[PDB]
RNA sequence: AAUAGUGGUGCUAGCAUUUGCUGGUUAUCCACUUCUUAGAGGGACUAUCGGUUUCAAGCCGAUGGAAGUUUGAGGCAAUAACAGGUCUGUGAUGCCCUUAGACGUUCUGGGCCGCACGCGCGCUACACUGACGGAGCCAGCGAGUCUAACCUUGGCCGAGAGGUCUUGGUAAUCUUGUGAAACUCCGUCGUGCUGGGGAUAGAGCAUUGUAAUUAUUGCUCUUCAACGAGGAAUUCCUAGUAAGCGCAA
């Protein structure tokens, strides 16, 4: 019965909108009180290196990349609602989070 | 450390995984660092 | 005679006015750290010195020498025995004080022109 | 702003140890002519000297000739820190004095041929310098 | 027919301001203002003798107007410059800061600015109903 | 040092079309501020009709 | 959409005041998505008219349009003699001493670091479209502390350099609006190798580690020495492009 909010960094963003939908879904089949799920500004990984194993040649060189998303959602519930639906929204990749945070 | 392929220099020693540059082109894609532009 | 003081104060003042009277960086490297086993030469300095008659020869143990500060406690000593390749002969004079115990060794022999004559690099080419 | 007409009354030649000064200038200009003193030093002795800041030699009283050495015979006497100086905590006397023009190579040769020859207080690998690459 | 502070010169309105303060004469100055420059990169003691202490202790009072909060390390990095280090390129300018500790403290006498909770000194009744009026004296200076 | 800054300026300024730090130098002995402080004292005198001045440069002519 | 932002209602300070223009902050509360961020889609095809051409592929104008140079920029794509492709590649070479090893370590000074010329790819110039001094004051992509010292703001002392007391930040929240520089006004300066240009230097105070001499770097004051646009020659850089100006990893 206490608002909580839960976070969710994945790198497959395919696989992470099957979850944020069900995490809405069953949440909504109950109604309870929710905000949107609020989609933060993603971060990418990057690193120059040149493209040689040894040094003989020219030269101009790579840049790889990552991706990391990141969404989270705030919610109340009574716990007994909530304990048992975020043990069945598992998917290899993808990271679940629970912060009961009420300051 | 030297790990492999003739190198203890030019290590990465950026976002903590410390690997001998000419033993990463090889191991860049299974971490799951990819090229796009 | 650093501070216009009088130069034959050689065994009335100690270590610790040594360093007020000299310059910054051993104005740190004073508490810079209680070094025992390179403190290894000054239990064995001790060992031999001063049982001897005027101008002597300390007991000079292989060090990594070129590190140390020079301490009041020399007359003519000629410190130095082997402590690798690079020999480091090191006569003491007769009191020429405030220094490291590592200027005085071989580091580069100064020789002059072998064949020099392109003095540093050519110029433009063309042939 | 205005129009101040004096009597000429201008030196070429000024006589300040043996400094002669074409003082057509600004006198925190005309300092810097000798050596020892630079326009970061002699910026707050003509401010020590209370006098204007825009003279000509034509202009200035015959006093303040005497004033301006004796400012600077007189460093530390009149509100002079140690940050303000050239010669400081000497290897011989321990004090702190500046230098005029022609004395700069005064505590110069004396003080380097220890390190050229004698193998002096530090000079022993300080000791080719300036007597084989640079003497 | 009423102003804030917003709507009048930059320039200006502290050259007016400094001068009144010329007037006053009520300002802790200290000894080595005559030696001491304003940073490291800057070459020279300026060419105004005296008014500089008027002059930069006035554009601060200016500057703490339209922000919440000032500390220190702000107008440190401020100051109009850019240090040369010789032959190798330049970089920019850092602020000295015993010249702003004392000319921050030096208006809390006068009832100015002062200490807000977050953590930094900041003008309050004091100054708003004063250094606003008195920059309300600034508008006679518009005619 | 007395009437070359009293003669060919506070007699001979108005014979010109306009006034600028170029005619000033034309001696040799007025230097910069010599110069400078010309028209800084002849804006006092009234001579100087005004067109446009900043800090780099004026535009100045006579009456 | 309190990990973005405005719009009010307030507590609340100025207020010329008099209706008013600037503030006020946790939570004064409510209502909002235009700007912001990220998912889902849309939109441009050389469209539509006028020329031109074997009337063909197309190329030139035109008006519309966020966009009409493959719309701007990249990534990705195998024929070949450089016996440089070697990681516990093995050569899947039999002599390298290949077993008192001349392959390890700790434990030692000396590797790139010696006078009189460079083809080393611009660095600081040679100045009034400039220096110096006062002000005015604007950004983008990236980074970070537990078995542990990373970011660092106030209050501190001091001229810097720094030192001390604190916090804040596992990350749109904190450093950080990263108040960057050129440029911008107001001045001082006066064309001389002068205040342009600081190249070798001596005196000093600091920090980092087991240790800085042969200056590891940094702030003081001195000294100001080649250097007046460059002979013959010859260039990593393409319209928000060439050039300046950055000072983020």
């Amino acid at each position: 019965i206490i608002k909580i909010r839960i976070t969710l960094t994945s790198t497959k963003v395919k696989q992470l909108e099957n979850v944020s939908s069900n995490i809405v879904k069953n949440a909504e089949q109950h109604n309870l009180v929710k905000k949107g799920p609020v989609r933060l500004p993603t971060k990418v990984l990057k690193i120059s290196t040149r493209k040689t194993p040894n040094g003989e040649g020219s030269k101009t060189w790579e840049t790889y990349e990552m991706r990391i998303h990141k969404r989270y959602i705030d919610l109340e519930a009574p716990v007994q609602i909530v304990k048992r639906i975020t043990q069945i929204t598992i998917e290899p990749g993808v990271d679940v989070e629970v912060v009961v945070a009420s300051n | 450390q030297c790990r492999v392929c003739s190198s203890h220099t030019g290590l990465i020693r950026k976002y903590g995984l410390n690997i001998c540059r000419q033993c990463f082109r090889e191991k860049a894609n299974d971490i799951g660092f990819n090229k796009f532009r | 005679s650093y501070r216009g003081v009088d130069l034959e104060k050689l065994l009335e003042m100690s270590t610790e006015d040594f360093v007020k009277l000299a310059p910054a960086r051993v104005r740190r490297r004073f508490a810079r750290g209680m070094t025992s086993k390179p403190a290894g030469f000054m239990k064995k300095l001790r060992a031999a010195k001063l049982a001897a008659p005027e101008n002597e020869k300390p007991a000079p143990v292989r060090t990594h020498m070129r590190n140390m500060i020079i301490v009041p406690e020399m007359i003519g000593s000629v410190v130095g025995i082997y402590n690798g390749k690079a020999f480091n002969q090191v006569e003491i004079r007769p009191e020429m004080l405030g220094h490291y115990l590592g200027e005085f060794s071989i580091t580069y022999t100064p020789v002059r022109h072998g064949r020099a004559g392109a003095t540093t690099s050519r110029f433009i080419p063309l042939k | 702003s205005l129009v101040v007409q004096e009597q000429g009354s201008f030196q070429h030649i000024l006589r300040l140890l043996n400094t002669n000064v074409d003082g057509n200038i600004k006198i925190v200009y005309a300092l810097t002519t000798i050596k020892g003193v630079g326009r970061r030093y002699s910026n707050l002795v003509c401010k020590k000297a209370d006098v204007d800041l825009h003279k000509r030699a034509g202009e200035l009283t015959q006093e303040e000739l005497e004033r301006i050495v004796q400012i600077m015979q007189n460093p530390t006497h009149y509100k002079i820190p140690a940050w303000f100086l050239n010669r400081q905590n000497d290897i011989t006397d321990g004090k702190d004095y500046h230098t005029l023009a022609n004395n700069v190579e005064s505590k110069l040769r004396d003080d380097l041929e220890r390190l050229k020859k004698i193998r002096a207080h530090r000079g022993i690998r300080h000791f080719w310098g300036l007597r084989v690459r640079g003497q | 027919p009423g102003v804030s502070v917003r709507d009048v010169a930059a320039q200006d309105f502290i050259n007016a301001y400094a001068s009144f303060l010329q007037r006053q004469g009520k300002l802790e100055v200290p000894g080595y203002v005559d030696i001491v420059k304003t940073s490291s990169g800057n070459e020279m003691p300026p060419q105004d003798a005296e008014g500089w202490f008027y002059k930069r202790a006035a554009s601060v009072a200016r500057h703490i107007y339209m922000r919440k909060q000032v500390g220190v390390g702000k107008l440190n990095k401020l100051y109009g410059g850019a240090k040369s280090r010789g032959v190798r390129p330049y970089k920019h300018i850092d602020a000295s800061g015993s010249i702003n500790r004392k000319v921050l403290q030096a208006l809390e006498k006068i009832g100015i600015v002062e200490i807000s909770p977050k953590g930094g000194r900041r003008i309050s009744e004091n100054g708003q109903r004063d250094l606003d009026r008195i920059a309300a004296q600034t508008l006679e200076e518009d005619e | 040092l007395d009437q070359e800054k009293y003669d060919r300026i506070l007699k001979e300024v108005p014979t010109y079309r306009y006034v600028s730090v170029s005619v000033l130098v034309d001696r040799l002995k007025i230097g910069g501020s010599l110069a400078r402080i010309a028209l800084r004292h002849l804006e006092k005198e009234g001579i100087i009709k005004p067109i446009s001045k900043h800090s780099k440069q004026a535009i100045y002519t006579r009456a």
